[PDB]
This record gives C-alpha cells, structure tokens and sequence, in this order.
C-alpha cells in the first residue's frame, strides 16, 4: 500500500494525446464539412444554369 | 392504394380535364401512346397505362374537341358517355328531362370503374357551374353518388361566373341551383374564376395571347399541386381527407380558394432567386389567386400550403410564422395557427421549388353576395323562368335555393365578426 498505481502519474501523456487526436479529428471534419459545403453550392448552381436555360 | 375516379363534365370539364390529364401524363413520364417511359391510372395488357377517367356530355361534339388533341388516345373509348341529343344551355333540361335520364348509364359506368379498385378514397369532378349539361349532370351525379358511397369523401373544381362581365346571360339561376345541391350533398368544392386568370396571365406572366388552353394549364397545374403530396414520398405528407379535416369547421363552410406558386414572365425570372420567402410573398398575394375575391376584404379561416421540392422545414415553418404573426389582422383569432402546412419531395418537371396554397377564406362570400343580387334582380320580374317552368322545375325549389345562398352567406358574416 505504500504506493497505488490507482493515481495518474502519466496525467500530462493522457492530456496531451487526447488533445492531438481531438485536433486530428477536428481537421477531418472541417474537410468533410467544407466539401459537402461547396458540394451543395454547385448543385444549386446547377439549378440556376438549368433555369436560365 | 386510395384511387381517385376523375369524372368531368360539360365543356369547361372536358377542356381542363383533357389538359389535366396533359399535365399528370408530363408528370409520371408518359407519352401520348400511354406507356411508361394507381392513384391515377390503370394498368393494361402489354404495359399500358389508361386513366381512370369517365367524360360525359349531352353534346357530342366537344368529345372530338378534346379526343383529337394531344394527349388524346389515352382515355378508354368505353367511358365517352356522350348523348346524341343536345345540351342547350339550361339547367332543369340537364337536370330533371334530357340530361337525367341518361345518369342511368353514368352511374353504370362509375359503378364498373369503382367496384373495380381496391381501397377508393375521393371523387374529384371538374365541371362548370352556369353551363348546362356541365352543372346540371355534375349536381345530379353529385346527389345520386353521394346518396351512395358516403363512405368515400367528394372534392369538386368549379369554375364560377366571370364576376365583372358575364359570358352567358342565365348565369346566376344556374349558379345558385348548383350552389342548392352543392352544400348539402358534397365534401370539398374549390372554385375558380375565368377572370383572375386573365388578370394573372397578363400581369404574372406578361402573355399576350392567353388562349383558354393556357388558362387551363395553370387550373391543372393547380390541381395536380394539390394532391401531389399523396402518390409521391414526403417529409410530411397529406391527402384529400387531412385538407378536409384541417380545413372546414363547420360542415358548410367548405368553399375553397386556389394559389399557386411561382409563376413568372421573362425579365421578372431573369431578377427574381428561388428562395421560400419570395414563393410566401408571392403565394399570399390577392393578385395570385385563382378566385375573384380579394381576401384583404376577409380573413382566412384557414389555409393549407403544400410545397414540393426539397427544402428545410425550418424554413418554411419560421415563413408560416411570419406570414401568420404579421399579418395578426388578415387572419382569425378564435381557431389559433389557423395556417396549415405540408411538404412533399418531388418539385414539378424544370424546377427547384413550388407551391400550392388551398384557403378557406371569409372572404369570397362577397362573391356569393354579387350572385344574390343578380338572381334577386332576375326573379321579381320572373324574367327566363318559363324555360326552366318548361320541363317540369316547380318554382318553389327556387325560393329555397336562394333561401339556402342566404344561409351560406350569412354563415360567413357570422365569423369574421366573431370574436374572444
Ligand atoms: N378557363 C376556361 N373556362 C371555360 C372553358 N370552357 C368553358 N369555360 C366556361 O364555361 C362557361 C359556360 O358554361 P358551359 O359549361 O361551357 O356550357 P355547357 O357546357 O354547354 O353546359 C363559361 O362561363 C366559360 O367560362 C375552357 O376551356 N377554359
């Protein structure tokens, strides 16, 4: 009982990894969301190219 | 699944009827042969379609008026219930002597083309209502189906007098002898003008040469909007009964009004975007209905905005709630939200959004108060009478008649007053 492995020593590890994968898929995302963005974007365009005809 | 026999009727029935049928054969991808390339139409040996169409008439030539245009050979031969006689223009002679006792045959025929579905839902007749033949075998029909498939529900697109000129002289008695069997015997009648439209073509549309057939397109497009959100798929989808259930209060305020949205000339779609706000200011627009009555003179009891296409509900419930919580005045208080809506996903064939918009306004009763007038001002003198005298009509069903608009009329100006 002299020590217990019950307390985080390795906080800052855990911390510090668990932000890199959180950034990591932050970045996936905003490109999934650009995409789908500009995606909507030109298929409206094509509606208005469609109507002007 | 919930089938719809369109009967139609008389000349303006069997005109917006054949460019109906144009429009809803456009819609599904037919061509004229009637190939693919239930609600509706029915299967045939060798994949063709045919509609669920009965046309009659006592005049046999408007069947080679609408059967040698476009869109033609589609409707079966066996239904052209055409009397060889003549119409002539008059009620009691489509009613009681020549156009009567030919329902018989009528009856057969709806009867062959009902028993024959599955699950029937509605009627839905287009018809005129001063034309002989047209109101006199509509009414007759009306009574006699009504009397026997209660079951079902009934759903009638009239065309009313032209309010400011009229196009035949005996106009009224036959309105109001229509309007007599109408509230007692029908479900769902909407009614449209032959003169709003000519002031929309020419001011919506910049036309120059509006031909009748123009006119009924955009009665048909209409009318094809309407049910639209029931054979296609939807993020919410309605019916013919959730109109009638969400609309009519009162088993005879059941009066209807048609918008439709959008509709625009050259220049005004070279400047104007398709966003749901533009089709809600140009849907509630008194100079973009099909009913020469301009609601600012009423409220809206209710009314019901089918859109179609593909947007977010969002938008149009915050455009509901706009249009509804700024215009506190044009609309009544005692039934709250009194504005419906609903939404299908399929927007029409070369566009990105549209708009049906089906009000029961307290409005048009002014319009029923113009017919009590001339009628009124057409009995004191008995002027005509002796025509209608001539096959049989006692006079007394006339009195009550007008007694009966009276009614109507009053029931409205009971309610737009009505406050809490
Ligand atoms: N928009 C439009 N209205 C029509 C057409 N044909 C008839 N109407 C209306 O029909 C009314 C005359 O009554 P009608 O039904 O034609 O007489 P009947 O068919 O001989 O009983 C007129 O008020 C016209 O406005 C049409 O083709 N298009």
């Amino acid at each position: 009982l002299k020590c217990l492995d019950g307390e985080d020593l390795n906080q800052g590890n855990r911390r510090r990894l668990q932000q890199l994968q959180q950034r990591d898929w932050i970045e996936q995302q905003i490109r999934e969301k650009e995409e789908r963005k500009r995606q909507e974007d030109e298929e409206k365009k094509a509606f208005e190219q469609q109507t002007l005809h | 699944m919930r089938e719809i026999v369109h009967i139609q009727g008389g000349q303006c029935g069997n005109q917006i009827g054949a460019k109906f049928w144009e429009v809803i054969s456009d819609e599904h991808g037919i061509d004229p042969t009637g190939t693919y390339h239930n609600v509706y139409y029915n299967e045939a040996t060798g994949g063709r379609y045919v509609p669920r169409a009965i046309l009659m008439d006592l005049e046999p030539g408007t069947m080679d008026s609408v059967r040698a245009g476009p869109f033609g050979q589609l409707f079966r031969p066996d239904n052209f219930v055409f009397g060889q006689t003549g119409a002539g223009n008059n009620w009691a002679k489509g009613h009681y002597t020549e156009g009567a006792e030919l329902i018989d045959s009528v009856l057969d025929v709806v009867r062959k083309e009902a028993e024959g579905c599955d699950c029937l839902q509605g009627f839905q007749i287009t018809h005129s209502l001063g034309g002989g033949t047209g109101s006199g075998m509509g009414t007759l029909l009306i009574s006699k189906v009504r009397e026997e498939y209660p079951d079902r529900i009934m759903e009638t697109f009239s065309v009313v007098p032209s309010p400011k000129v009229s196009d035949t002289v005996v106009e009224p008695y036959n309105a109001t002898l229509s309007v007599h069997q109408l509230v007692e015997n029908a479900d769902e009648c909407m009614v449209i003008d032959n003169e709003a439209l000519y002031d929309i073509c020419f001011r919506t549309l910049k036309l120059t040469t509006p031909t009748y057939g123009d006119l009924n397109h955009l009665v048909s497009a209409a009318m094809s909007g309407v049910t639209c959100c029931l054979r296609f798929p939807g993020q919410l989808n309605s019916d013919l009964r959730k109109l009638a259930v969400n609309l009519i209060p009162f088993p005879r305020l059941h009066f209807f009004m048609i918008g439709f949205a959008p509709l625009t000339s050259r220049g005004s779609q070279q400047y104007r975007a398709l966003t749901v706000p533009e089709l809600t200011q140009q849907m509630f627009d008194a100079k973009n209905m099909m009913c020469a009555a301009d609601p600012r003179h009423g409220r809206y009891l209710t009314a019901s905005a089918l859109f179609r296409g593909r947007m977010s509900t969002k938008e149009v419930d915050e455009q509901m709630l706009n249009v509804q919580n700024k215009n506190s005045s044009y609309f009544v208080e005692w039934i709250p939200n009194n504005i419906k809506s609903s939404i299908c996903d399929i927007p029409p064939k070369g566009l990105k959004m549209a708009v049906t918009f089906v009000g029961n306004s307290t409005a048009i009763q002014e319009m029923f108060k113009r017919v009590a007038e001339q009628f009124t001002a057409m009995f004191r003198r008995k002027a005509f009478l002796h025509w209608y005298t001539g096959e049989g009509m006692d006079e007394m069903e006339f009195t009550e008649a007008e007694s009966n608009m009276n009614d109507l009329v009053s029931e409205y100006q009971q309610y737009q007053d009505a406050t809490a």
